[PDB]
Order: structure tokens, then C-alpha cells, then sequence
């Protein structure tokens, strides 16, 4: 039987009490779940539905719709790499190559230790600082491989 | 507290209004905001009637800064002719390619936005307001939560604000990866805990919105003007820039310019001035080939003398300026725009669903030199046929920029055939 660890359940419950209606907290809860597990575990969705007083199929549909959520791959750190127009113009491919040199992975893949997954994403709204990537919540301009290596070294 | 890392986007202003603080790349907390006379506009507003505030916002000529340019005061009037309760929504979904103007307000001067939201909510009689901020702006989310707590501490939010009898709470919701949730009806669906599927309009949100109640949706930048209108008065505000398109405007400039960043300028500024007078010209002093207005329009180098206003011949949109120079392949660029629409159609409408996909799928073939003659003809057809039956603006414009490239850069497309 799948139970959220208490410290997660507590945070989930905060979100659910935050808005006037419980069901408005669905995306905040899913973010929180993905933060905790490194992905959305399929088994988590049932208990969340119960707490939101929504049907399971409603919750499943919502996870499926929103691209930030990931049910496939557990990763400690998500390297979100912008593949949209400005970053493409200004050197997305140089960034992908640098990531491949440091980590040994391409977009869509996870390092064997489960530490890093590269996620290709649409415009991150930092186009003046292209090419842009995120490491979990942190966001950076890519300058060069030596610089990127130093940044990634901070994530342990 | 500690916020996630944010790149330090360059900001510059000739008007010292929206970017007075946000020209410096750091969070400005409530004490610094108060030192600059912050929240005095709210105090003044609470000593006015809602109707007066609406009237001032109307007479200011403020138009929506989220892309469509609808007159803000008029939108509010429509809402308030409908019975309450009413809701106020700040749209902070900003996810269009090239567009990064709203985030610098959120992340550097959150109290400007918050003050704007409080005044606007009071104006339309909303006691509950929302900021819907895209999921990929986590720092902006934490910064706003903290700033709202500051405002509460200082008595600018909660019940009976400053003895006025006006009650307000602002709730911060987060998106989770869908560009379509910036479309105001999909945004509302998301706030209601559902998939971001646009609703048939009309009815407009101001008639039937969140929980079916009158709802005003306004863009971050729109709302950030409201404190200035109240503080200066509508007449002084209308004295900024040209009298038919008055007020400050933020221009996010990216691509092949020397000084990419956000520029606060009057709307009589020309596109050429934005590029060459403010953004420092092009990288390598190469010639401008094209400017993409986000993912909406493509302007050629022959069209640089247009004003950055909401006129028929003007730039329009959100003032998003992506600069391409002479060596940039226009078909490669068009592919990136096609990929965006492919990734972001919600799929409710059939021509949008299949058209966004096929447009990207066939243009990839063209680009890679693997397109048959049928694929070429099919690409052309599909590009012209995304809009039919569409219920929102995405289907209406998914082919627009690409069509303009086909018309304005035929030689380059021809090379690929
Ligand atoms: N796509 C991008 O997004 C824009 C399209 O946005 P949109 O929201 O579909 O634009 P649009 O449908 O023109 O509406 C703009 C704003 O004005 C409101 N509005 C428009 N007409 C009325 C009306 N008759 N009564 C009351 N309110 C009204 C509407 O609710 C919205 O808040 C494009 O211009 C691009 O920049
Ligand atoms: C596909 C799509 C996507 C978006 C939009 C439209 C469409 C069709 N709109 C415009 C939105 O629907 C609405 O017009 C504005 O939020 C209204 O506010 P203003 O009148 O511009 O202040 C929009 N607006 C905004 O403020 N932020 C955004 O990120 C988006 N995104
Ligand atoms: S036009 Fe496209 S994005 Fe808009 S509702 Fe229809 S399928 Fe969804
Ligand atoms: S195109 Fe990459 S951040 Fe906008
Ligand atoms: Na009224
Ligand atoms: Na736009
Ligand atoms: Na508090
Ligand atoms: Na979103
Ligand atoms: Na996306």
C-alpha cells in the first residue's frame, strides 16, 4: 500500500489548504511530488486523487498534459536545455555537445548513477542570455564547456 | 532568503518607470519599494471609488501588454456591468519565444506588480486575485510568495485593508510546461485544476470566467502600469510617448544584437532605433536580415522604420524583438517556429492538432533535403490550413510567421527546392 512519507504529506496538505478549493492545488502537489521522488511515481497518483477529492483518471490526465512532469525517469537533477529559436541561433548545439562531453548523455537520457537527466524544453524566457539551461530550479547562460563543468560540479 | 539562480538580463530605461528599480538585477524588497514612495498609489486609490479608478485607467489609454492590445479600462467596465463575485487574474505565463519582459518585473520589483494587482482588484470589486506564473519561473514564484507576505505584514493585503473595508487575498499558482496556459481561458481551466484547454469565446472571461464568474485577466506588464496612472493621474500618464499610444513599454530584445535585454521606451520608438540606437547594433555589424516578433510575425530589413506601437502599420504584439542577421538561414529559423507550435497545440481542434504537427514534420524533411514533391506541396497546403475551426489564437497564427517568411524570403526557400 502506497503512503506518502509524512514530511511530504504535510507539504501536500499545505498546498491543498492554500487555495479556496482543494482541486486548485493539483499542479503544486505534482511539483512537490516530483521534487521529492525525482519523478512522478505512478502509484502516488491514487493517494493524491483522494486528497484532492478528484477521480484518478482526472489526475492521470493532468500529469499527461503538462510537460514538466515525468513518470518515466527518476533523476536527481534535471538539466532543462532550451531548444527554441533564440537559443538555437546562439548555440544550443554547443551546449548539448558540452553536456555530452562532461556527462556522456544526450537529450532524453539519464546518467547511469541516476544523477542527471537532460530534458529538451521550449523557450525558458531568458532569450537575451541564450543559450539557456536550468539545473532543477537554477537557471544559467551557457558560456563554454569549462564554465559548464564548474556549474555542474556544484550539484552533488 | 535564498532564491534559485536567475541569469542577469540587461535592462535599460529612458523613462524610469517600470524599470526604475528593475533595471538593477536583484530583488527589491518592501522597505526599498516604500522608500521610493511605493504603495502610496494604493493609499490614494483606496480613497477613490472603484468607478473613478476604472475611469482613470480608461482615460490613460492603457492597452493590454499581453499581445492583443485590448483597452484595459474598457475590459474592466465590461466585467463590472456583470454581477459579482468577480475575480482578478494576473497572467504571468510568459512562454512565447523571445519574450522575457514580464519576469524582470516579477523577479526584481514584485511590489510594483502586487500594488497594481491590489488597485485593479479594488477597481473591479474582486476580493480574490491570482497570479498564474509559468512553472519554469520557480524563482519568480518564491519571490512573489515572499513579497505577498511582506505586503500582508504591512497591511496592504488581508481584510479591511487600511480601514477601507476592502478585502483581498492574492493566491500564486504555478503552471507546469504548457504555453497554451497563457491563453486566458486555458489559464482559467488550469486554475480550476484541469488541463489547459481553451474555451469557446464568447463568452469572454469578463462575463464568464473562473467558476463561471466575471473575471478580468491582465498581463503582468499591463498591471505594472496601474500604480503610475493613479500616482501621476491619467492626464500626466497620457503625456508619456505619443498621445494615441501613451505610456512606457518594455521591449525584450534578443538574437544578433550587441546589447540583448529589456528596454523601457515610448512606443513612438522605431524598430530600427530599438536595434541600433538602444541595443547597440548587430553582432559583427552584420546586416539585419529579419526580425521575428516572437513566434507571431516576421519583418524584413525593409520594414525597420515602423513604430513600436499598436497601430495597423506598427510592430504590435508584445514588442518582442528577435534579430536575425545576413548569415542566418531563414528556413532553419522557420523550422524552430514550427517546432514550437507542434509542441504547444492542445489538440482540441483537428486542423490545429494535425496542422501544427504536419507543418513541423514536413518542414523538417524540407530542411534536411528529404522532402518529396508531394511533401513540399503538402507543407504549403498545411501551413494555409491550420486556422479552420480553431477556438483560440494559437491555431489562428501557427502558420503566420512561416507564411511571411515564404513571402518575404522566396529565394532562400527556393534553394531548398
Ligand atoms: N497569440 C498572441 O496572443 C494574442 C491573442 O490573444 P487573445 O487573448 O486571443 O486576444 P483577444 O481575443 O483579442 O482578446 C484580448 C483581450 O481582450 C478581451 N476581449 C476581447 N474582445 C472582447 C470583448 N468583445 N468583450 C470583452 N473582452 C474582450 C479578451 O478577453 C482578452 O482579455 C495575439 O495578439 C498574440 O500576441
Ligand atoms: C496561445 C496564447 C498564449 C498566450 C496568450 C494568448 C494566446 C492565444 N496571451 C493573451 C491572453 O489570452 C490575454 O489576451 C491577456 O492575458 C489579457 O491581458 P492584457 O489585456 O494583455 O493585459 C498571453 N497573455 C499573457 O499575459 N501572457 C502569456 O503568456 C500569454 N500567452
Ligand atoms: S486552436 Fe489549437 S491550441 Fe487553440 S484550442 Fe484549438 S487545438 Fe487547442
Ligand atoms: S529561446 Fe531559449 S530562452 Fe527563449
Ligand atoms: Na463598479
Ligand atoms: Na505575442
Ligand atoms: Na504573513
Ligand atoms: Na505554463
Ligand atoms: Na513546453
Amino acid at each position: 500500500e502506497f503512503e506518502f512519507p509524512e514530511e511530504l504529506k504535510t507539504k501536500l496538505q499545505e498546498h491543498i489548504n492554500y487555495f479556496p478549493k482543494k482541486r486548485q492545488a493539483i499542479l503544486l502537489c505534482l511539483h512537490e511530488i516530483q521534487n521529492y521522488y525525482g519523478y512522478i511515481p505512478p502509484e502516488s497518483l491514487k493517494p493524491l486523487a483522494d486528497m484532492l477529492e478528484l477521480p484518478l483518471n482526472h489526475v492521470e490526465g493532468v500529469v499527461a498534459f503538462y510537460d514538466m512532469f515525468d513518470r518515466e525517469d527518476k533523476a536527481k537533477y534535471r538539466i532543462r536545455v532550451c531548444v527554441s529559436i533564440v537559443c538555437h541561433l546562439m548555440g544550443t548545439n554547443k551546449l548539448l555537445k558540452a553536456l555530452e562531453n562532461i556527462l556522456g548523455i544526450k537529450p532524453g537520457e539519464v546518467t547511469p548513477d541516476g544523477k542527471f537527466k537532460i530534458v529538451p524544453v521550449q523557450c525558458l524566457g531568458a532569450c537575451s542570455e541564450a543559450p539557456v539551461f536550468m539545473v532543477n530550479d537554477d537557471e544559467y547562460k551557457f558560456e563554454s564547456e569549462v564554465q559548464l563543468n564548474e556549474i555542474l560540479s556544484r550539484y552533488t | 532568503r535564498s532564491y534559485p539562480a536567475i541569469p542577469r538580463i540587461y535592462a535599460e530605461t529612458t523613462l524610469n518607470m517600470l524599470l526604475k528599480r528593475a533595471k538593477k538585477p536583484r530583488v527589491h524588497s518592501i522597505d526599498e519599494y516604500l522608500k521610493d514612495g511605493g504603495y502610496q498609489a494604493l493609499e490614494k486609490a483606496l480613497n477613490m471609488s472603484p468607478e473613478e479608478i476604472i475611469d482613470w485607467v480608461d482615460k490613460s489609454t492603457l492597452r493590454g501588454r499581453g499581445g492583443a492590445g485590448f483597452p484595459t479600462g474598457k475590459k474592466w467596465k465590461f466585467a463590472v456591468q456583470n454581477p459579482g463575485p468577480r475575480y482578478f487574474i494576473c497572467n504571468a505565463d510568459e512562454s512565447e519565444p523571445g519574450t522575457f519582459k514580464d519576469r524582470i518585473i516579477i523577479e526584481r520589483d514584485p511590489h510594483l506588480l502586487i500594488e497594481g494587482i491590489i488597485i485593479s482588484s479594488y477597481a473591479i470589486g474582486a476580493n480574490e486575485a491570482y497570479i498564474y506564473i509559468r512553472g519554469e519561473y520557480p524563482a519568480g514564484y518564491y519571490i512573489l510568495r515572499d513579497a505577498i507576505e511582506e505586503a500582508k505584514k504591512k497591511g496592504f493585503l488581508g481584510k479591511n485593508i487600511l480601514g477601507s473595508g476592502f478585502d483581498l487575498e492574492i493566491y500564486v499558482a504555478r503552471g507546469a510546461g504548457a504555453y497554451i496556459c497563457g491563453e486566458e481561458t486555458a489559464l482559467i481551466e488550469s486554475l480550476e485544476g484541469k488541463r489547459g484547454h481553451p474555451r469557446l469565446k464568447p463568452p469572454y472571461p469578463v462575463q464568464k470566467g473562473l467558476w463561471g464568474k466575471p473575471t478580468v485577466v491582465n498581463n503582468v506588464e499591463t498591471i505594472a502600469n496601474v500604480p503610475f496612472i493613479i500616482s501621476m493621474g491619467w492626464e500626466e500618464y497620457r503625456y508619456i510617448g505619443p498621445s494615441d499610444y501613451a505610456g512606457p513599454k518594455l521591449f525584450p530584445v534578443s538574437g544578433k544584437v550587441k546589447k540583448p535585454g529589456v528596454y523601457e521606451l515610448p512606443m513612438n520608438t522605431t524598430l530600427r532605433e530599438v536595434i541600433f540606437k538602444y541595443a547597440g547594433g548587430t553582432l559583427g555589424n552584420k546586416k539585419v536580415k529579419a526580425v521575428f516578433s516572437g513566434a507571431l510575425d516576421c519583418f524584413s530589413s525593409e520594414e525597420l522604420d515602423i513604430p513600436m506601437d499598436y497601430s495597423p502599420l506598427g510592430f504590435g504584439g508584445t514588442g518582442t524583438v528577435i534579430v536575425l542577421t545576413e548569415e542566418d538561414d531563414i528556413v532553419e529559423a522557420a523550422l524552430k517556429i514550427a517546432e514550437f507550435y507542434e509542441h504547444e497545440t492542445c489538440g482540441q481542434c483537428t486542423p490545429c492538432r494535425v496542422g501544427c504537427y504536419e507543418q513541423a514534420n514536413l518542414l523538417e524533411k524540407i530542411y534536411k533535403g528529404e522532402a518529396t514533391e508531394q511533401d513540399w506541396e503538402g507543407f504549403d497546403f498545411v501551413n494555409r490550413n491550420i486556422q479552420p475551426t480553431s477556438i483560440c489564437g494559437l491555431g489562428a497564427v501557427a502558420g503566420r510567421l512561416i507564411r511571411q517568411t515564404l513571402e518575404k524570403f522566396p529565394e532562400e526557400w527556393e534553394k531548398y527546392r
